[PDB]
């Protein structure tokens, strides 16, 4: 009979496990054996406070890099107002040591855990690129709580050599079966920010979490978008319950918040899923999150109905995380086929957006060849248009089976003329259907001044197989 | 700045 931990905060890490069904079911792992042996995760933020005493029988070099000062020790810079904590606080989430007597415990306490030193100093893309790509055949699971600027009127990704870290990583990365790569989708809740102008969440080759709150209710920080893939708990308002974790200077927190906490959560899930079967690829590990995520009791106005029955979510995607799901499923799971890639052009010809723009057009899926795709994982609609107010547009896709999906959303703050430039917005909202047929995309003003602007180019790129598919839900 | 926590 499995013995739970018996850590002095333990009782007040709600989101693990209890009677009341509002958690991640991550004991249920437990109990199957899981606990993270042999699974390397690395984060990559401040520093990690290498000798804290929740982290030290758990901590790995081999997982660790200072790529702000160029040396291997990756302990952070102490100041007055401790503003180097935030890369402890994430580490502990993944790998606090148990039943030590100290704090709580980490979701994968007996996994190996490190930390990049990389965000105090000037983020160039020389420095994110050195981080995705550290040590690729012994590090698993990178987890990032960071990205581009949350207020409202930013489009920003990642820039040539980290866009080729994210390739090295998924393909060479892991003895061939990709790095898996955790991001948190953002705080740009309060200025109606959208994770799909944020290349990083937008990418295929990462997990993008979003939060909820104790109540089940979408936090005040919360970012919509398409491209999210599920939802770990986090922080809501004052009467609600928080995040417990390891502190700088040896301390212990209870007070951890935002998206920051909900991919490190994620990452912990993750490890134990790795250790359940270890032959998992990156594509594996998304299909299991969409196969075992839990809608039930989360709160939004969205949910919608997807082509194959699943419920789908811009605040949460398929929603909460289930760890004792995840681990199940993973120990008989077939290997995905090869990834296919079918590339449409769609239009003939400039089209003026006006105050509404629709445009329609009948695929066949690369039919006949050897990029034939059946089964849908990835959607992107890359787009080329001038604009003169960016934030008054709105953008919708429908695909052939009749899912919705929420490109972008209008951003009050985003007053650019700049337009987009071959964004390549994403949608996870589709997966498993079959994308033959008829998709149309709808651009639309949202403000009643007198906007003008020209869609120039519109390719439809499609990703997934043509094997294996499950009975609808 | 680029990025942010
Ligand atoms: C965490 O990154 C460490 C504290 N600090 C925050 C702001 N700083 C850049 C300030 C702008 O020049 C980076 C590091
Ligand atoms: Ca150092
Ligand atoms: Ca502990
Ligand atoms: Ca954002
Ligand atoms: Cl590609
Ligand atoms: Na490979
Ligand atoms: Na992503
Ligand atoms: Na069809």
């Amino acid at each position: 009979v499995y013995q739970e931990p018996t850590d002095p905060k333990f009782p007040q890490q709600w989101y693990l496990s209890g009677v009341t069904q509002r958690d991640l079911n991550v004991k249920a792992a437990w109990a199957q054996g899981y606990t993270g042996h042999g699974i390397v995760v690395s984060i990559l933020d401040d520093g990690i406070e290498k000798n804290h005493p929740d982290l030290a029988g758990n901590y790995d070099p081999g997982a660790s890099f200072d790529v702000n000062d160029q040396d291997p020790d990756p302990q952070p810079r102490y100041t007055q107002m401790n503003d180097n904590r935030h890369g402890t606080r994430c580490a502990g989430e993944v790998a606090a040591v148990a039943n030590n007597g100290v704090c709580g415990v980490g979701v994968a306490y007996n996994a190996r855990i490190g930390g990049v030193r990389m965000l105090d100093g000037e983020v160039t893309d020389a420095v994110e690129a050195r981080s995705l790509g550290l040590n690729p055949n012994h590090i698993h699971i990178y987890s990032a709580s960071w990205g581009p600027e949350d207020d409202g009127k930013t489009v920003d990704g990642p820039a040539r050599l980290a866009e080729e870290a994210f390739f090295r990583g998924v393909s060479q990365g892991r003895g061939g079966l990709g790095s898996i790569f955790v991001w948190a989708s953002g705080n740009g809740g309060r200025e109606h920010d959208s994770c799909n102008c944020d290349g990083y969440t937008n990418s295929i080759y990462t997990l993008s979490i979003s939060s909820a709150t104790q109540f089940g209710n979408v936090p005040w920080y919360s970012e919509a978008c398409s491209s999210t893939l599920a939802t770990t708990y986090s922080s809501g308002n004052q009467n609600e319950k928080q995040i417990v974790t390891t502190d700088l200077r040896q301390k212990c927190t209870e007070s951890h918040t935002g998206t920051s906490a909900s991919a490190p959560l994620a990452a912990g899930i993750i490890a134990l899923t790795l250790e359940a079967n270890k032959n998992l690829t990156w594509r594996d590990m998304q299909h299991l999150v969409v196969q075992t995520s839990k809608p039930a009791h989360l709160n939004a106005n969205d949910w919608a109905t997807n082509g194959v029955g699943r419920k789908v979510s811009h605040s949460y995607g398929y929603g909460l995380l289930d760890a004792g799901a995840m681990v199940a499923l993973a120990q008989n799971w077939t290997t995905v086929a090869p990834q296919r890639k079918c590339i449409i052009d769609i239009l003939t010809e400039p089209k003026d957006i006006g105050k509404r723009l629709e445009v329609r057009k009948t695929v066949t899926a690369c039919l006949g060849e050897p990029n034939h795709i059946t089964r849908l994982e990835h959607a992107q609609a890359r787009l080329t248009l001038s604009y003169n107010r960016r934030g008054d547009l709105a953008i919708h896709l429908v695909s052939p089976m009749g899912t919705r999906s929420t490109l972008l959303a209008a951003r009050p703050h985003d007053y650019s003329a700049d337009g987009f430039n071959d964004w390549a917005f994403m949608t996870t909202h589709s997966w498993d259907e079959d994308p033959s047929g008829e998709w149309v995309l709808e651009i639309e003003n949202t403000s009643e001044a007198n906007n003008y602007g020209t869609l120039t180019k519109f390719t439809l790129v499609l990703y997934g197989t043509a094997s294996g598919s499950l009975v609808p839900r | 700045k680029r990025r942010v926590k």
